[PDB]
């Protein structure tokens, strides 16, 4: 049942991630890439 | 044999009536509040 | 009833007469004094 | 002594509702024209998949020579569907002072809810009386009577009682004192009230102008149901951008982000909920046109 | 102690409290420390 | 004489299904990684409200030695999510000509559709032949011969034969011989198919870089069903804006924006559909990361 | 002709045939005007 | 009757204009948006 | 009575081959087209 | 049978194989010559 158990920890920890990552898309990650390209654009204008 | 069980319904107006003393109560405590307060 | 009539009529005139008031009120102070006047157009389109 | 006045209690448990995001489904658009500074009509779309997708049409009038301040009251608001459910807002000044508020919403033909609410203001306290879905033809309805004193200039405390009568109420009249304070402590705005039945608490944290942070929490007695929400805004006049996002303590997650898109006074606003209880996402996004 | 702690989180309300309370606490010990953070700093 | 190679029957169908918009309901997220011009990651991310979401992994290798031409010969491509169903492409050149394309879809564990396609280039014509979703174990799958010749170099004419055999198939073998040609003149392209069962035919007009629009009919002789499209593309590089949209004579109304946000390699994805026989919306958003 | 034209538009493909050439050519005629057509013009 | 056909009407125009201008605001609508508001930044660029 | 109703069956290979012979006669046509055309 | 279980394991090495088998030919090629390596976290990250 090892390899079940690594299934279990494995599925648990797909699980897991997609719940973070899928949060950070939404809470995060909007900031995120408008502030990354807000400030490339100011680096664009300040090159 | 009962008329109506009103005791509930009386008790909780009486309740009613509490909070109405309670809600002028805590206004007459901080009307006088800052007073006691600063005094 | 006196009010069983009367609150169901002055209801139904606040209905459909509130965004009819708003508009007459609108129209009645117009545009400022030196913009063009309001023709209801305004209230179709840009 | 020389205490500001402390607001109101509507404005206390507001207090944090303010950067809470406010999610929306589907397509909008609306158009907004300023007819004058006394008068403005705004057109808006609405398509949604479960949202009921429809147009409503909108005007606000404004102002007259009784009231002197850039408040410039009276207002006059309110807008209709083609199906004729009228919402509409109606605010006065009975004196500088004492100012009222009213509200109705019609749907189906049907005033289905109204309230009247009065507020009066002295130099270091606030009292309002509201009254709200009353019955014409009958004494059922609700009543709420609200208290809030400036105590100390980081300290507010007060007090309010909400009341209804009729059978929509299980005792045939209940009402609920229940106490209500804030404290300042500079940047830590503490706020909450505690009920003869629940409690709720906001605390708010202005960061920085670009950053406000805060949390509630919610709670009732007779009820057994309470819930939390850790929310933030973001504010970026550098970005053209405002952003609202919180979780849930039921595990939803929000976030509404909106754009103004240029000078040019669009803004789009893009809305997202998940629902990680039910893996459930819903997308939103739409124009304002100003 | 999980014999204890799980009998609150097998109980509704006594697990949404102990949800609500978390995140609300939570929330101020991060809130009492971003008090210093911007994001696109002036 | 010397006329072009018209392409094969596929690129015919296909012809104005370029302009025809894909549209997305929900969030999806995409992040590309060139990790060399030989081998490319991506990882794409997809919220969706009844569409299926989650994740979904990809990698592409191309170019061997073996391969001269700008095309860089093999090309071997897949994606598969942590369910482990797999999607995967495989190219290959026996020659110039004799070009071969194979793909197959892994689901729930079992290869759920397959085709291998050849492509034989001969100056003046073009000949193909297709297998599909063959049985392994029994004579059962499907077969597709395909020949397509210019005659004019205004005018390109052709045949196709499909062919399945098995439980799949009403008759134990089933086959349609189906006519195809294109016409060119101007800027028009003409295109379609008049089979023993079916017809369809494309209209195509470049009015300009900047704008392209084509339109559809398919019918059907024993199924007795047909739709039309009519849908154009908009192309503004000035607007960095690309948008695809078409009235469907089913009365679905389909839009997609795609705007490139910067230099900097997003792109926003914008899907609207509107069945107007339902009223039903459909949302999608999503982010492209070059 | 609404007796006619009627029993077209009752009945599914006939209507559907209609409907899908209808449109069609509808394309086809704006296409051949739209030729001209520049949005954003150089 | 008259008024029920002006309700026949009616209920027919709102759904021909919702129709509509749902349609417009997919069809065209976003790229009236977008070609405005690029001219005007040519405008204002060029101004 | 009857073993099988194959004539059907039969008939829609028949038709089959006939696909077939037809999709090879008009790459033949096309194959012969352009001469004739140019002729 | 030969084919019977032939079919089933090399439909099986297809399926798990061929990210396995884009990725070997990737980091066999790896980076072009002047780049940094391609570590495995070229999978992971940005
Ligand atoms: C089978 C072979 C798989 C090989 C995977 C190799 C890649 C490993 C990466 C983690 C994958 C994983 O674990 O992702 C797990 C989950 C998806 O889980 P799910 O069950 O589909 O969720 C849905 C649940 N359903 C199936 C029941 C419906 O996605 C994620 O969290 C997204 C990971 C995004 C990583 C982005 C990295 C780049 C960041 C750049 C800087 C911002
Ligand atoms: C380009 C820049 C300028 C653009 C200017 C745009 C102007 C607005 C255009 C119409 C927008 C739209 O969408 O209107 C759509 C609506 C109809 O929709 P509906 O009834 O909800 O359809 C769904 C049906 N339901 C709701 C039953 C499900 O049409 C109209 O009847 C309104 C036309 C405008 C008239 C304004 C006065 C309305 C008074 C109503 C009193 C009851
Ligand atoms: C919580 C959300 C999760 C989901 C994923 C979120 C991704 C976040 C993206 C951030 C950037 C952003 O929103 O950009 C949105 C962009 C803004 O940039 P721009 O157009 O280049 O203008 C600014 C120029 N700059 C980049 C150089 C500074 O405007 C648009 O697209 C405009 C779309 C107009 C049409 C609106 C829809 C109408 C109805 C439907 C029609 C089919
Ligand atoms: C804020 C930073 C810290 C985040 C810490 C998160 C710990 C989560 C522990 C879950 C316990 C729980 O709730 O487990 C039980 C839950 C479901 O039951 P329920 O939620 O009570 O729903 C029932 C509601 N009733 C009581 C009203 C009936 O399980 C689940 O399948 C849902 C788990 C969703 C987790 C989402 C996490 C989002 C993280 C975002 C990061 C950016
Ligand atoms: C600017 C973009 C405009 C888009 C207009 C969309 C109109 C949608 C109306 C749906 C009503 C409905 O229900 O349509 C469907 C039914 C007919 O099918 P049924 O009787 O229900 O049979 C069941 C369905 N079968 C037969 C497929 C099995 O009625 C109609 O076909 C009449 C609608 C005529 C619309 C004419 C529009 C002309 C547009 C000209 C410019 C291109």
């Amino acid at each position: 049942a090892t390899v079940k158990s690594v299934k279990g920890f494995y599925s648990f920890s797909c699980n897991a991630s997609w719940i973070f990552f899928t949060s950070a898309v939404i809470l995060f990650a909007p900031v995120i890439f408008e502030t990354e390209r807000a400030q490339m654009e100011e680096l664009h204008k300040s090159q | 044999s009962q008329p109506d069980p009103a005791e509930e319904q009386k008790r909780v107006a009486a309740e009613v009536r509490f909070n109405f003393i309670l809600f002028g109560a805590v206004i007459a405590a901080v009307r006088l509040a800052p007073i006691v307060l600063k005094h | 009833d006196r009010l069983g009539f009367v609150v169901g009529v002055v209801q139904t005139g606040f209905h459909w007469g509130f965004v009819p008031l708003v508009l007459y009120l609108g129209f009645m102070k117009g545009a400022e004094p030196g913009m063009p006047p309001l023709n209801l157009f305004s209230l179709l389109w840009q | 002594a020389a205490l500001e006045n402390p607001g109101t209690v509507e404005e206390l448990h507001k207090k944090c509702k303010d950067i809470q995001a406010i999610t929306f489904e589907g397509a909008k658009i609306m158009l907004n024209k300023g007819l004058s500074n006394h008068f403005q009509v705004s057109h808006t779309i609405n398509m949604s998949n479960v949202v009921p997708s429809g147009y409503r049409f909108g005007a606000t009038y404004v102002g007259t020579k009784e009231f002197s301040p850039t408040e410039a009251f009276p207002v006059l608001l309110g807008d209709i569907d083609p199906a004729g459910n009228l919402n509409a807002n109606v605010i006065h000044q009975f004196s500088a002072r004492l100012r009222c508020k009213f509200a109705s919403q019609i749907q189906e033909s049907k005033v289905v809810a109204s309230q009247l609410t009065t507020d009066y203001r002295g130099s270091d306290y606030t009292l309002s009386l509201t009254v709200a879905n009353p019955s014409i033809f009958t004494n059922s309805g609700v009543v709420v009577g609200q208290y809030l004193q400036s105590v100390t200039p980081a300290l507010a405390l007060g007090s309010e009682l909400a009341y209804q009568f009729g059978p929509n109420v299980p005792g045939r009249q209940i009402a609920i004192m229940s106490v209500v304070g804030r404290y300042t402590a500079g940047s830590s705005v503490w706020s909450g009230t505690l009920g003869q039945s629940g409690l709720h608490v906001c605390y708010y944290q202005k960061a920085s102008d670009q950053l406000q942070i805060g949390a509630e929490v919610e709670t009732s007695l007779r009820m057994q149901e309470s819930v939390a929400t850790l929310a933030y805004q973001i504010d970026l006049p550098k970005a053209n951008l405002v952003f609202r996002g919180g979780i849930d303590s039921n595990w939803q997650i929000f976030g509404v982000l909106e754009k103004r898109l240029a000078p040019l006074p669009f803004t789009l606003a893009l809305s997202g909920r998940m629902n990680h209880v039910k893996n459930n996402f819903r997308l939103g996004c739409g124009l304002m046109i100003g | 102690p999980l014999s204890i702690v799980r009998s609150i989180y097998n109980n509704e309300f006594q697990w949404m409290l102990v949800k609500s309370y978390g995140l609300f606490f939570l929330g101020v010990r991060l809130a009492k420390e971003f008090v210093g953070v911007e994001l696109m700093p002036s």
